[PDB]
Protein backbone atom coordinates (compact mmCIF):
# COMPACT_ATOMS: atom_id res chain seq x y z
CA UNK A 1 0.00 0.00 0.00
CA UNK A 2 2.84 2.35 0.99
CA UNK A 3 3.99 2.13 -2.34
CA UNK A 4 0.60 2.91 -4.36
CA UNK A 5 -0.29 6.12 -1.97
CA UNK A 6 3.01 8.03 -2.82
CA UNK A 7 4.07 6.93 -6.59
CA UNK A 8 0.49 6.90 -7.91
CA UNK A 9 -1.70 9.54 -6.15
CA UNK A 10 1.31 11.31 -5.38
CA UNK A 11 0.08 11.81 -1.36
CA UNK A 12 0.88 11.25 2.10
CA UNK A 13 -0.87 7.40 3.80
CA UNK A 14 -3.49 8.17 5.96
CA UNK A 15 -2.58 5.91 9.21
CA UNK A 16 -5.65 5.67 11.59
CA UNK A 17 -6.29 4.12 15.28
CA UNK A 18 -9.19 2.56 17.55
CA UNK A 19 -10.28 5.38 20.19
CA UNK A 20 -11.99 3.60 23.57
CA UNK A 21 -14.28 6.69 25.25
CA UNK A 22 -12.39 7.70 28.03
CA UNK A 23 -14.15 5.86 31.50
CA UNK A 24 -17.08 7.87 33.02
CA UNK A 25 -16.36 8.48 36.32
CA UNK A 26 -18.91 10.05 39.10
CA UNK A 27 -18.85 13.84 39.74
CA UNK A 28 -15.80 14.28 41.88
CA UNK A 29 -17.41 15.10 45.59
CA UNK A 30 -15.64 17.36 48.22
CA UNK A 31 -15.39 14.51 50.87
CA UNK A 32 -15.72 11.44 49.42
CA UNK A 33 -17.22 9.18 52.15
CA UNK A 34 -15.73 5.33 52.55
CA UNK A 35 -13.57 5.19 49.15
CA UNK A 36 -9.81 3.96 48.93
CA UNK A 37 -7.00 6.61 48.90
CA UNK A 38 -6.79 6.38 44.80
CA UNK A 39 -9.91 7.87 44.65
CA UNK A 40 -7.90 10.68 44.03
CA UNK A 41 -6.34 9.61 41.61
CA UNK A 42 -9.59 8.95 39.24
CA UNK A 43 -10.38 12.73 38.87
CA UNK A 44 -6.32 13.37 38.22
CA UNK A 45 -5.87 15.62 35.80
CA UNK A 46 -2.21 14.94 34.36
CA UNK A 47 0.53 13.53 36.49
CA UNK A 48 3.82 15.93 37.87
CA UNK A 49 3.62 17.78 40.48
CA UNK A 50 2.66 20.93 40.07
CA UNK A 51 4.43 23.41 43.09
CA UNK A 52 2.06 26.21 42.70
CA UNK A 53 3.20 29.36 44.00
CA UNK A 54 6.82 27.44 45.01
CA UNK B 1 41.53 31.47 51.67
CA UNK B 2 40.38 29.64 54.48
CA UNK B 3 40.72 25.79 55.07
CA UNK B 4 39.71 22.70 57.33
CA UNK B 5 40.99 19.55 57.66
CA UNK B 6 37.92 18.78 56.00
CA UNK B 7 38.71 20.64 52.49
CA UNK B 8 37.98 19.51 49.05
CA UNK B 9 42.09 18.99 48.31
CA UNK B 10 42.72 17.00 51.89
CA UNK B 11 40.07 14.81 51.44
CA UNK B 12 40.60 14.24 47.82
CA UNK B 13 44.71 14.87 46.90
CA UNK B 14 44.56 13.78 43.83
CA UNK B 15 42.37 16.52 42.19
CA UNK B 16 43.09 19.94 43.57
CA UNK B 17 42.98 22.74 41.56
CA UNK B 18 40.13 24.67 40.53
CA UNK B 19 40.06 24.19 36.77
CA UNK B 20 40.34 20.23 37.70
CA UNK B 21 36.57 20.16 38.30
CA UNK B 22 35.42 21.77 35.54
CA UNK B 23 37.69 20.29 32.50
CA UNK B 24 35.95 18.59 29.89
CA UNK B 25 36.83 14.81 28.83
CA UNK B 26 35.95 14.85 25.29
CA UNK B 27 38.05 11.79 24.45
CA UNK B 28 36.54 9.33 26.65
CA UNK B 29 32.97 9.64 24.26
CA UNK B 30 34.48 10.02 21.12
CA UNK B 31 31.78 8.06 19.54
CA UNK B 32 28.84 10.85 20.06
CA UNK B 33 26.16 9.12 19.76
CA UNK B 34 23.14 10.93 18.22
CA UNK B 35 25.26 13.81 16.53
CA UNK B 36 22.09 16.05 17.86
CA UNK B 37 23.38 18.90 15.08
CA UNK B 38 22.06 16.79 12.28
CA UNK B 39 18.38 16.37 13.59
CA UNK B 40 15.69 18.39 13.33
CA UNK B 41 13.94 18.59 16.76
CA UNK B 42 10.12 19.80 16.37
CA UNK B 43 7.91 20.73 19.34
CA UNK B 44 4.50 21.10 19.52
CA UNK B 45 3.15 22.40 22.74
CA UNK B 46 -0.42 21.99 23.37
CA UNK B 47 -2.04 22.90 26.98
CA UNK B 48 -6.34 21.53 28.10
CA UNK B 49 -4.32 17.81 30.27
CA UNK B 50 -0.50 19.33 29.18
CA UNK B 51 1.01 17.39 26.44
CA UNK B 52 4.45 18.54 24.73
CA UNK B 53 5.30 16.52 21.69
CA UNK B 54 8.58 15.77 20.80
CA UNK B 55 9.67 15.42 17.26
CA UNK B 56 12.75 13.92 15.72
CA UNK B 57 13.67 13.54 12.06
CA UNK B 58 16.76 12.82 10.44
CA UNK B 59 17.27 10.96 6.61
CA UNK B 60 17.80 7.45 6.63
CA UNK B 61 20.41 7.81 3.53
CA UNK B 62 21.80 10.45 4.25
CA UNK B 63 23.34 9.67 7.84
CA UNK B 64 26.61 9.14 7.88
CA UNK B 65 26.70 8.57 11.46
CA UNK B 66 25.03 5.01 11.25
CA UNK B 67 27.11 2.65 9.26
CA UNK B 68 25.22 1.12 6.13
CA UNK B 69 24.45 -2.44 7.90
CA UNK B 70 22.34 -0.29 10.70
CA UNK B 71 20.95 1.90 7.75
CA UNK B 72 19.27 -0.53 5.80
CA UNK B 73 17.86 -2.52 9.03
CA UNK B 74 16.69 0.38 10.67
CA UNK B 75 14.55 0.99 7.01
CA UNK B 76 13.04 -2.39 7.36
CA UNK B 77 11.70 -3.22 11.55
CA UNK B 78 10.61 0.76 10.99
CA UNK B 79 9.41 0.99 7.80
CA UNK B 80 6.09 1.96 9.58
CA UNK B 81 7.26 5.68 10.85
CA UNK B 82 9.19 6.03 7.72
CA UNK B 83 8.17 9.51 5.44
CA UNK B 84 8.36 9.58 1.60
CA UNK B 85 11.24 12.08 2.07
CA UNK B 86 12.84 9.30 3.89
CA UNK B 87 12.86 10.64 7.01
CA UNK B 88 12.41 8.67 10.52
CA UNK B 89 10.16 10.01 12.15
CA UNK B 90 10.00 9.42 16.56
CA UNK B 91 7.10 10.82 18.54
CA UNK B 92 7.55 11.72 22.24
CA UNK B 93 4.42 12.60 24.70
CA UNK B 94 4.60 11.94 28.32
CA UNK B 95 6.19 14.54 30.52
CA UNK B 96 5.06 18.27 30.09
CA UNK B 97 8.47 19.47 30.33
CA UNK B 98 10.14 19.24 26.65
CA UNK B 99 13.62 17.93 28.00
CA UNK B 100 12.20 14.20 29.28
CA UNK B 101 10.58 14.08 25.57
CA UNK B 102 13.80 14.85 24.16
CA UNK B 103 14.91 12.10 26.05
CA UNK B 104 12.58 9.82 25.26
CA UNK B 105 13.04 10.06 21.84
CA UNK B 106 17.11 10.19 21.82
CA UNK B 107 16.46 6.82 23.98
CA UNK B 108 13.80 5.03 21.74
CA UNK B 109 16.40 6.08 18.68
CA UNK B 110 19.47 4.52 21.21
CA UNK B 111 17.03 1.30 21.20
CA UNK B 112 16.64 0.80 17.81
CA UNK B 113 20.20 1.30 16.85
CA UNK B 114 21.27 -0.92 19.50
CA UNK B 115 19.01 -3.50 18.62
CA UNK B 116 19.72 -3.21 14.80
CA UNK B 117 23.43 -3.48 15.73
CA UNK B 118 23.40 -6.22 17.65
CA UNK B 119 23.30 -9.45 14.93
CA UNK B 120 22.29 -11.96 17.21
CA UNK B 121 18.62 -10.76 17.93
CA UNK B 122 16.16 -13.34 16.95
CA UNK B 123 13.01 -11.07 17.03
CA UNK B 124 11.21 -13.66 19.09
CA UNK B 125 7.65 -13.91 17.85
CA UNK B 126 4.83 -14.44 20.19
CA UNK B 127 1.84 -16.86 19.60
CA UNK B 128 -0.80 -15.35 21.64
CA UNK B 129 -1.07 -12.14 19.60
CA UNK B 130 -0.21 -13.79 16.41
CA UNK B 131 -1.44 -17.14 16.54
CA UNK B 132 -5.36 -15.99 14.55
CA UNK B 133 -2.81 -14.44 12.33
CA UNK B 134 -1.55 -17.97 11.73
CA UNK B 135 -4.36 -19.33 11.15
CA UNK B 136 -5.77 -17.09 8.86
CA UNK B 137 -3.10 -17.34 6.88
CA UNK B 138 -2.78 -20.84 6.51
CA UNK B 139 -6.46 -20.66 5.70
CA UNK B 140 -5.84 -18.28 2.82
CA UNK B 141 -2.81 -20.10 1.69
CA UNK B 142 -5.38 -23.12 1.25
CA UNK B 143 -7.52 -20.89 -1.46
CA UNK B 144 -3.83 -19.43 -2.79
CA UNK B 145 -3.08 -23.28 -3.30
CA UNK B 146 -5.37 -23.71 -6.45
CA UNK B 147 -2.81 -24.61 -8.96
CA UNK B 148 -3.70 -23.47 -12.92
CA UNK B 149 -1.63 -21.29 -14.91
CA UNK B 150 -3.73 -17.78 -15.37
CA UNK B 151 -2.86 -14.74 -17.41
Amino acid sequence: VTRVFHQLLDMREPVFEFVRPPPYHPKQKRFPHRQPLRYLDRYRDSHEPTYGIY
Amino acid sequence: EFQSIYSLDKLYPESRGSDTAWRLPDDAKQANDIPVDRLTISYCRSSGKVNSKAEVRFHLASADWIAEPVRLKLAVKHKNRINRSGELILTSECSRYQFRNLADCLQKLRDMIAEASQPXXXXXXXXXXLRRSRIENMNRERLRKKRISSA
